[PDB]
């Protein structure tokens, strides 16, 4: 919990206020373009279930991963920015992303 | 309370 994007955003979005979460990805694309992936390339999810979808294009993402030296209360994150295809699992109506399955 | 779709957005969207 210091100044770097992952430590800041993980805190603000209530992911590390009461625990240190090991890894989390943030997508820097408009919400409706991320929701548009639910009608893009259908693929199997890691768990075999088939409600996962892979984006046609790469998207700007930041991976946040806890350092070996991180301990609650002072979570610490390595920040890695990349452009990757995201795979999300979709449910509901409207069919919207409910889980991040990976980036590729 | 928070739906699974709202939770995906709070945890992963940075539009």
């Amino acid at each position: 919990s210091s100044s770097n994007y992952c430590n800041q955003m993980m805190k603000s979005r209530n992911l590390t206020k009461d625990r240190c979460k090991p890894v989390n990805t943030f997508v820097h694309e408009s919400l409706a373009d991320v929701q548009a992936v639910c009608s893009q390339k259908n693929v199997a999810c890691k768990n075999g279930q088939t409600n996962c979808y892979q984006s046609y294009s790469t998207m700007s993402i930041t991976d946040c991963r806890e350092t070996g030296s991180s301990k609650y209360p002072n979570c610490a994150y390595k920040t890695t920015q990349a452009n990757k295809h995201i795979i999300v699992a979709c449910e509901g109506n409207p069919y919207v992303p409910v889980h991040f399955d990976a980036s590729v | 309370k928070e739906t699974a779709a709202a939770k995906f957005e709070r945890q992963h969207a940075d539009s």
